[PDB]
Parts: C-alpha cells; structure tokens; sequence
C-alpha cells in the first residue's frame, strides 16, 4: 500500500507540492544569518 | 512478386560431425540428369566451399566428411542451386550456416598458477575432525591420545579399542610436486609412524619417512607405499633416537628427484633417497600420516602437524 | 497495399521491405500504429500582446518516431539470422534510410536508434520464432527528401552569364548549394522571393552576391544551408575568410521559381558551376503545389 | 528451449540453470517479463540545431535487469534450504555471472544486487513451497562478454619484434591490455583504426608509443580502459612521471584488426609480452558481423 | 504453518503469538501481505563512469514494515480488552520484539510504532468484534539478530594471553564487544578479516590495538559497533580521552574466524576478559553460511 | 505510447521529481566561478 | 641464524617467552649505529613461509 504511491513520492522528496518561493527565502534568511554580524555598521 | 525466389535457411556445422542434408527434406520431382550443388561464400565474396549433392529421382542427398566442412566458418553464405536438364540452374535455398558446437574461447588453458598452500594441525578438540580422512581401516579408525601422564600434548593415533594400525590422509592437496611435512611427534611406546608424501587420493603409491622406535628398532626408513596399511622398504636406513617433542622435516623435493628427513634444526639429512619410482604430478600430491604398532597401546605418535608447499 | 510501400536500407546497405508489394521477403513486417512518421513535428510560437498571445514564428522539430516490426521465420535458428540481420541494420552514430514510395514518387527520411531496441516477448523468443521489436528512431533532418534536382552550365568566355530555371513544387523552403570552379570571379543570386523574415522581402527581389575571387585552383562548394559553412574550398584555402561578412541569407521559398542569373567574370580559362536544388518536403507523400 | 540456455554462476560458485536444458534440476526457474537484458542500454544526446535538434553523441548506460525466478520444491524443509542457496548465490559487493549459451556461444554478464530482493507471496511461504524471488540486479559494465583472448610473445634476444594479430568482431570498441615484463624499453602500437575522436583518424593509423625505459624488477600493467590508469608499476613506483605526457587514446574499433607491432629494445636478459584482448557484445546473441 | 512461528513480546512484557502453532489463542492473527519484513532494504550507491555508472558502495535502510492484525473474539467486551492489550503492547518511544522460530532458529526484530495504528472497519467495531488493526512499525536496526555467543577468559597471572575462538556464520558483517576488567593494560585484537574497506586489507591482517592502561576499578566496556562510543568505564571516568585517536574500525566480516589474540599486561591482581560476537542476519530465516 | 506520459513529462521538464537543494548549489556554484578569481585576496 | 651455506646454525635460542600465532607474524628489519655512518646493512632482503 504505501511502497508505490504517496507514501514513496515522499521518499522521491519535493517531485509533488514544493514552493519555490518560501524555499529561496529560507535560503536568504540563512545567509543573511550567516553574514549580518560581520557586515559593517557604515 | 512477379518472381519466385530462393527460401532462407541455415545449414549446422560441427566440428568433428559428418555434414549432412537429409533426402526427405530435399524432395522433389527431378529427372535423370539433374544436378545439384551446394556453395559456402565468405561476406567478400570467396567461395569458402562448393559441394555437389546426390541426386535421385525423389530426393537431393548431401553427405561431406568434417574435413570438407572444417574450414568454413560461422555465419558463411550458402546457395543451394538445382539444375534440371537442359535448363538454367535455380536457387532453392539460401541463407547462412551457423555452427553448432562447443565453442573454446581460451587458446590454450595453460595450468594455473596455484599458488603455494600451508596447513598445521595439532589435536587439541575431542575428536580428531574433519579434516583427515582414514584410509583402509575405514570411518572411526583414528582418535585422539591425552597423554596426560607425561604432561604432554595429546597426539593422533588408531584407536586401540578396535583397531591397531591406522592411516589417516589429509583433506585437502597440495599445489606443487615438492613439499615440507614437518611433525612434532612422542614417543611413549613402541612402534611404526609413516609419514606419506605424493600419495594418490586413496594413498595407494606414495613416498614416505618411517620412524620406528622400539626396544631394538630405534630406526628411520625410506618407504614406498603398496596400499594405506602396508609398504616397502627401500635402500638401507639409520639408527635413530625419538625423545618427547621431537620435530622431524621431511621434505620432497621434485627437481633434484629426492626425499630427505631431518632433525630438530640440523640441516643434514639424516636419512635421503632418491630416485624413487613412484608417479608424481597432478593427482599424486596427496599428503597423510599412519600407524603401526604391535600391542594396543600408543607408541610414536605426532602432537604437531605442518605441511608447505614447495621446499 | 499497392499504393504504398515502405522499405529499410541499413547502415549496412542491407534493403528490408517492411509494407507493400514484397513486404516480409526478408522476415520482417511493420505492425501498426507508427507516430511521428507522416507530418514534420513544428511547434509554434507565441508572445503577450492585448488581445491575448501574438504569433512569434515557427520552429520545426526533429522527428521521434516510434513504430514496431515484426521478424518471423518458421525455424528459430533462421529466426535468430533475421534478427540479427535487423539489428545490425541500424547504428545510434549514422543513420539508415527509410524510403516511402508511392504516386508521388520515392522520398525517404534519414534516421537513427535514438534508444536501445526493445526487442521479443516476455517468454523467450525461440518459442515462437515470430517476435516483434520497438524502435524509438530519430529524425534530425526532419523534411522527407527526393534526389536534389542538379544543372550544370561551364563556359570557355573570360565573361559570361547564364539563367538557371528554379521552382520549389515542395511544402517548405530549401536551401540551394552551388559548385564553382576556379580562377573567377562569381556573383550568384540570392533572391528574397518575397520573403519577408529580415524586412526586406521586395527590397531583396533581385539580389545578387559576389564571391570573392577565387585563386588558382581553388574550386568552392557554396551550400546555403545553415547546417554547414557556407563557402568551402577543396583545396582547404580559407575562402570565407576573404568574404568581409558576406552570406546567402535566403532560400527558395515554396511556390516560387525563376531564371535566376549567374555571372561569372575574370575566368581566363573558363569556368563551369553547378546547382543543386534540395526537394524537401513535409509528408511521405503529397500532391505538387503550384 | 534447446535454442537458448541461461545460467547463473553465483559469487559462491554455485551454478543454476534458469532456463533452456536442465532447468530446475537446482529447484530454482526464470519467469518471463525480464527487462534491460537483450540491448545495451544507449541514451543519445541531442543539441539544439537548425532543423530542430542536431545529434551529438550517445553514451551507454548501467543495465539495471528486473527478473523473476521461481523456488520449487515438494517439501518445505527443502524448499527452505533452496531459497536460502539461493539467497547465498548473490551480493551487493561482489558480482556474479549470469551466463547466456545459444548457437553463438556462451556470453557472460557481470551482475550484482541492486536491491534486496523481493521474496515470497502474501502468505507463509511454507504453504506452497514454490514461491517468486522478484531480483533487481545491475550491470556496471553493460556489455555481455565472452572469455577475453591471451597471447605472450617471450623472447631472449636483446632487441626483438613481433606482430600480435587483433580483430574486434563484436559490435562495441574494446580496449586492450599489455603485461610487460622489466628491464627493457617498449614500443607499443596504439592504433587509431580510423576513429577520429582526437581529430587524429588518419594521422594515427600507424601511431607507436614507446613506454619509459623499465629498470630491473619494474613489471608494468598497461591498460587502455579509461576505468584504470595507463601504466601500473608491479612494485610501486611511479613511472607515469618518466611518459612525459604520452599516452595509450585509441581502442579496437569493431570490425578492424592486423598484426599490430611490439617492439623490445635493451634488454639484456630478453623480455616478455602479454597482449590481453576484450571481447565484448551488446547482446546475449547475434550473428558476426563484418 | 508448523515450520514457522511469529511472535510479539510487546513493550509491557506480553506474549502474543501471530501466526504458527497455538497462533490467535490471545485473539490476534496475522493477515497476508506483510512487507519489508523478509529482506533488510540495501539501497546501492553509482558514480558516473566512462561505460555508464561505477558501483560507489551500499548502504542498509531502515525496516518500514506495514502489516496488520486480526484481534477476534465472541463477545464485545472481550474483544474490547483484546484490542486494548494489543494497543498496549506497542509504543513508539521504547521498542518491542518480533520473533521468527524456524528450523534455523528464532531470530528476532525489534520494532516501533512508526505512526499511530489504523484500527476497525468502516463501522463501529463493537458489531463485529472481529476488526483489523493496521500497524506501521519500524526497525531502526534493520538486521535479525539471534543471542550472541559469550566467551570468558579469566587470569591470576600478571601477564598472561588467550585465544578467543571467532566465526562469523551470518550473512552481514558483526561488531565485537569486549568486557575488560581492572587494573591492566590489554591488547585487543583489530583484524581486517581481508576486509578492503581502509585499502589495508591484508596490511591490517593481523592489526593488534593497545587500550589505555586502566586504573584500579576502571572496568571498561569496549564496544566496536559504530552506534555507540567504543570505550566506556563503569566508574564514569574519560578512558577514550586517554585513549590518543586510536579506535576498533574492523567488524567481522561474513565466513571468517580465527583464534584472537587477547593479551593482558600489567595486572597485579590478574583480570578477566569477556568477548560478546553478535549473531546478526539479514533475514529471519536462513541456512548456515560457510 | 510515449506521446502522453512520462516521456511528455521529459519534455514539459522538471513537473516531476526535480529538488531545489542542488539546483540552488549548482547556481551558487557557477557564480563562484564566475566571482572567485576576481575576488581580493585581502 | 645460520651463516653461508653452513648445515650447523651459527647461532640458536628457544622457548623465548614471546607471544606467537595468528597477529603476530610481522617481520622487519632495524639498524643502531653509534656514529652517523653505515654499519651493517642488507643489500638484498628475502622472507618465506615455513621452514
């Protein structure tokens, strides 16, 4: 039952419903995490 | 198709097998005079082979010796052509002829390269174990002495309840013609212990190292083996003495056609022989030891085993 | 049927009939239900405008034909011949010819194995010594083509001109190559035919294009097709190199034909050219448009 | 049927027979529906062109072969010690054969457990005892093979030359290997045989390349396969720093063959030569071709 | 069937027998179509390669095993008591065992609620008494596992050595645990087993690891599997820490065995050893592997 | 057959399984690429 | 140790109390020297299984 259907196309990982834009915004975020403390005040 | 043609086929090579189409798949109406022929083509165009077949008045017979048909190869042309009298030949049959026959892709299957092997043994479980089969006494014919009241390690001899002389063959074989077999044997008794080199799997013809010790025999022998149990002397022998722990190298060695027994770490020989008429190569490399001895008690005995390839 | 017959010529040169009068000779059949096989793939274009999507062009797109053949023979060892005999017909690196004739005449289309074989049944194929193969073939050249119409026009005058009738009876443009010899100065046509893809369709009506001088020697192969380079000489001289960004930049549009002039000029010995018109054409077969 | 025969060798060196003569004398049978087992699986690439798309070469692909078999016996100890035998016959590490026998010869594949295999109905196996292993192995190399030929040349003479015949009769290019013996110098020929992969076709038709001077004790592995290197030092050292750039390009096209030559120079105590000739196939059968 | 027999030992200590002999007498039967639960799901890894893709590795997956249950009973209530006992006998933090008993012995699996169960028909249970309960369990440790086999070896002598007979009849490599008293320092064995994993496979044929000198009531633990820390001390203290980057990388690999070397120096008192070889397989049921 | 399934699906292009992870990678990639050498060293 | 060709061993010990078997089979070489300069050294190294 679930090997073949929903249960694997999770498995497959982000093939049915994924957003592109809450995606690239984590992203940002993380590299906006990564690099604000070290951005100068100027 | 304004214009019958030909029917494809395959005709069967093999090597060795006379090549042959049968009458009864030919048949047909042919008149006295009608001819017949069979032509093998290579993919350039060659005639690889040109046959003529019987032709009688019901059937077209094929029959050429494997020598004829050796040379053509698989997947060659064939024509089949009739020729009725006065009349322009006609293909019946054409197609490729496959060859169907074991087929030996090495050239040659030279001997491989079996390495050296090594073995060791030294009686310490209940039994004696797999991997020594007896030999002329047949199943159950070997055990396992603790010699617990010399403080020793236990040994592999005949079991005395039922049995007095015993030879046991190792399981497995050696590589090569020459050999190193070297024992750590006791001597709580009097008796015979063989030690068989370049025997054959059920240990008929063998080379071997006697070691007799006895109130007066004290002795070493070169053997040649005539069954598991028994056996011939061959030339003279030499006065020996067997302590306890006492290592005994016999090796045979195949180029310099010899056999030769030393003890502890002395490099000379103290027993050798050579020229033994015994068969050697593959299926002669079988290795074992054997017992004789004339009361029903242990007498020389080996606690430690060892056999390598090549010397 | 007899009106259609549809043949194979391998890789090889082998020659397969698969329907038709004389289909099966060499073992093998066309089954049914062959897709991307009659009208050239062409896809569309469209851009945002006010009234919904603007056209934009075309684009024509390589032929994906899948079709089955069927390979019988009465005995399995004959069956495995014809089965190898068919698989050696085909290659993925050159193509094999699929010639369609009918009314029409003789077009065939250049394709290769775009994937492996899918060959047999699910038992194995002894069994039945009839067993059918799936082939995913590939048109990268996707027109079906006739043999190119060709003249031919020397000369031994240091200054000619000659007309060359021309007419594309086919369904889509072609491309025209020209053979010159050397030394001489050529100046070849490139008529617009009315067609207006860089807006100049009247404006290019009577176009004509000089060559650069050719040295001694140095005969060209002018193919005005955008699959290969368009001035070529055989003895490997450069000769585009010497042409300052000049090109034939129009094809024979279909419906279209006329006496198209050649001149050639410098020639002390005389020269000779010759052109080759391609028939390129959309469908198997099809009725000649005027 | 007695036309085609299937075998297994497994990693344990035991032996089944699936298919044809003596099949299920092991208690194991092949179930029809076998996948990616006839053709060499190709995928073709394609670039964007004039006409559409515009080939651009193929590459081979991993065979992945989806088959059933069948675990039989009358009693379910026995059938339980079967399937286990069977089980054992297969890794993921190690490959096993599985060998195909037809009027062509015998070919072999190099197959290994892809995944775990799927066993058994929905019940108690023990119910039937005659139960389907569903097995999903691969091919890391995707062309069947036959046993590979092996010539030596030894010689005791300083300098000495000899001519190895080679022929490729099967369908894929094939890359030889070469044991040389150390101390002495090597030519060895590295024949383009007209391919023209490093716009070298003709260039390369007699090309020799001569192997760094080998020091006592120096026994050198030369493999053109692209999976290993080139020169491989029996005792460590580096030697393809002495190359100076050299390499072996070419393998043995099909269809093509001759007596290449070996060359042997400064060698004071003679040297020998192992030439080591793949035979692969894209297929379990097929007629040869030429 | 009576050759084989599947029992649950849920996480509160209860005895449930699924199917075999005296199967369903505490009111749960197993149906059909059990999945994941034969084989332990291997995914093998590729790199891309000149002729397709090379084998890379394999990795084990965890077990995600989907079957379901019968609880029947003749009256409502007892049924309710059934369904409510079986519900108690799972859990999702802490694991219960899943027992195989065949002719090659009982093996057991321990498993989890993955997700919350799928219990009852369409209608109320009460009417029918006799409901399904689909159950989504997990094996994080996907391998059966039988009871390992123990070995002791115990000292008076300050410096003393022994020889721990080893043999790995499973199918999947097994991780050794050593139990090592105090005060002493001990050399424990490391062997490769042949076993290419680090390309050291017959340099480390006969790899000996010293541990760290243990203190007065330093007990230690040293633990060669990956999940856990290799050594750990009863009395809590950093023996790993002293112990400079050096660790256990050797499992034993599938038919090997030897007599292990165990030495012990440096003990006044005269210590004691325990060996623990893990008795994993990777199905649940299968005849000894030499 | 191929007309209107997966291999329709191969042409409309990443409708099915496709993830973001190493598209996302390979584009910061190629601005590494494109980025790195003329970066200070300072 | 037995020197040139001699059958008699140049030198001999036993029951040393060394551990032997299986993890204990490596063999090797080693060189103390008081100066900065070469004393005994093997110019050619051979190693067999078995006596």
């Amino acid at each position: 039952s679930s090997g073949g259907g929903p249960a694997v196309v999770n498995n497959y990982g982000d093939i049915h419903t994924a957003n592109y834009d809450e995606f690239y915004k984590g992203q940002q975020r993380r590299e906006a995490q990564q690099q604000a403390p070290i951005l100068p005040v100027r | 198709m304004l214009s019958t043609g030909p029917i494809m086929e395959t005709l069967t090579l093999t090597v060795g097998s006379a090549f042959e189409i049968p009458g009864w798949k030919l048949r047909g109406e042919y008149p006295a005079g009608t001819t017949s022929h069979l032509v093998f083509t290579d993919a350039a165009g060659g005639t690889l082979g040109e046959f003529e077949g019987t032709v009688s008045a019901k059937e077209i017979h094929y029959l050429q010796a494997p020598d004829d048909v050796k040379n053509i190869p698989h997947g060659a042309n064939f024509q089949l052509f009739v020729t009725y009298p006065s009349m322009q030949p006609q293909c019946l049959y054409f197609g490729t002829a496959i060859r169907k026959e074991p087929r030996y892709p090495l050239s040659t299957v030279v001997s491989p390269e079996d390495s050296a092997v090594q073995y060791k043994a030294n009686f310490v479980g209940q039994y004696i174990g797999p991997m020594w089969k007896p030999m002329g006494n047949g199943w159950g014919s070997l055990g396992i002495h603790t010699h617990a009241l010399i403080s020793e390690a236990p040994s592999m001899g005949p079991n005395y309840s039922l049995f007095s002389s015993a030879a046991a063959r190792w399981l497995w074989s050696m590589n090569m013609d020459s050999v190193t077999i070297v024992v750590r044997v006791l001597n709580v008794g009097a008796g015979k212990f063989n030690v068989i080199v370049c025997a054959d799997y059920q240990m008929q013809t063998y080379l071997g190292i006697q070691f007799e010790t006895g109130i007066s025999n004290n002795k070493v022998h070169v053997i040649t083996g005539d069954g598991p149990l028994n056996w011939g002397y061959q030339g003279d022998a030499v006065n020996n003495t067997t302590a306890n722990g006492d290592v005994y190298t016999i090796k045979y060695n195949d180029l310099l056609d010899t056999i030769s027994c030393y003890k502890g770490t002395s490099l000379t020989p103290l027993i050798e022989a050579s020229g033994l008429d015994v068969p050697h190569g593959e299926g002669f490399r079988y290795t074992g030891l054997a017992w004789n001895t004339a009361l029903l008690s242990p007498g020389v005995e080996p606690t430690a085993w060892e056999a390598k390839d090549g010397v | 049927t007899d009106f259609l017959k549809i043949e194979l010529i391998g890789r090889d040169g082998s020659h397969w009939v698969l329907s038709g009068p004389g289909m099966g000779q060499q073992g093998v059949t066309l089954n049914p239900n062959l897709q991307q096989f009659y009208d050239a793939p062409v896809k569309t274009l469209y851009v945002p405008g006010p009234f919904g999507e603007e056209y934009a062009g075309k684009r024509v797109q390589r032929r994906e034909i899948v079709f089955s053949v069927q390979a019988y023979d009465e005995d399995p060892d004959t069956w495995s011949t014809v089965d190898s005999l068919w698989r050696w017909a085909w290659d993925y690196d050159e193509e094999s010819e699929l010639r369609v004739s009918t009314s029409d005449g003789t077009r065939f289309l250049k394709v290769r194995l775009m994937e492996e074989p899918k060959p047999y049944y699910e038992k194995d194929p002894h069994i039945t010594a009839d067993n059918p193969i799936v082939m995913t073939v590939t048109a990268t050249f996707p027109y079906w083509q006739d043999e190119p119409e060709e003249l031919i026009w020397t000369t031994l005058s240091t200054e000619d001109m000659t007309r060359f009738p021309v007419r594309n009876d086919g369904d889509v443009p072609v491309w025209l190559k020209w053979t010159l010899t050397a030394p001489g100065l050529w100046i070849l046509p490139d008529f617009s035919w009315g067609n207006d893809m860089y807006s100049r369709g009247r404006e290019d009506l009577g176009r004509t294009v000089a060559m650069p001088e050719l040295v001694a020697g140095e005969h060209v192969s002018v193919d005005s097709d955008p699959r290969v380079q368009t001035l070529i000489a055989v003895n490997g001289m450069p000769t585009q190199n010497r042409w300052k960004g000049n090109d034939l930049l129009y094809p024979l549009m279909p419906g279209k034909g006329a006496e198209i002039p050649v001149q050639l000029k410098n020639a002390p010995e005389g020269g000779a050219c010759k052109l080759t018109r391609p028939r390129w054409y959309s469908r198997p077969w099809s009725r000649p448009g005027v």
